[PDB]
């Protein structure tokens, strides 16, 4: 049910904002100088653009020198409430060059 | 004119960052708010190439 997340300073997109996407079959990438949702959602002028409970997914987020650096892991687990007590390390997945003053941030939610 | 700067004013450009508009950089206290007068309008120019 938890799909993707907006980053940037306004979040509609009206001056650039980030949108990172996951639909089942691909990693979606965009940064469009558009009219993004107001209550953001999925259904149950893109100067940057690319294309690619049980279970833990973890990922690390950090914007340095125009890029956009992604970290992230996948681990089994078997407790709800508070995350696991051992450890582990998360590995690059990409690096993206795509020169946006982010400040805020919000997750994506699949809905009815 | 054609080609163009867009920015002198206070709050300065980061390494690699990129800038495109949604509301006045004014230069003082005013809120200029689509008004083009004193302290006024975007720090955007165009060159006389
Ligand atoms: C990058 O974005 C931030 C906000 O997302 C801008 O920071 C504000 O800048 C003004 C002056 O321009 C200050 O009065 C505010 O206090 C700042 N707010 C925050 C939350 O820091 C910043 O100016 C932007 N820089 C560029 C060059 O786009
Ligand atoms: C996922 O995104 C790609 C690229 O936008 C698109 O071709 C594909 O049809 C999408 N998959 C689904 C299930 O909609
Ligand atoms: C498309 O982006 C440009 C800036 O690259 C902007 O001037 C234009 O107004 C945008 N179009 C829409 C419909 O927002």
């Amino acid at each position: 049910i938890i799909r993707g997340w907006i980053f940037g300073t306004t979040l509609d997109s009206k001056t650039q904002s980030l949108l990172i996407v996951n639909n089942a079959t691909n990693v979606v990438i965009k940064v469009c100088e558009f009219q993004f949702c107001n209550d953001p959602f999925l259904d149950v002028n893109c100067t940057f653009e690319y294309v690619s409970f049980k279970n833990l997914r973890e990922f690390v987020f950090k914007n340095i020198d125009g890029y956009f650096k992604i970290y992230s892991k996948h681990t089994p687990i078997n407790l709800v409430r508070d995350l696991p007590q051992g450890f582990s390390a998360l590995e690059p997945l990409v690096d993206l060059p795509i020169g946006i003053n982010i400040t805020r941030f919000q997750t994506l939610l699949a809905l009815h | 004119y054609n080609y163009r700067y867009r920015l002198f004013r206070k709050s300065n450009l980061k390494p690699f960052e990129r800038d495109i508009s949604t509301e006045i950089y004014q230069a003082g206290s005013k809120p200029c708010n689509g008004v083009e007068g004193f302290n006024c309008y975007f720090p955007l120019q165009s060159y006389g190439f």
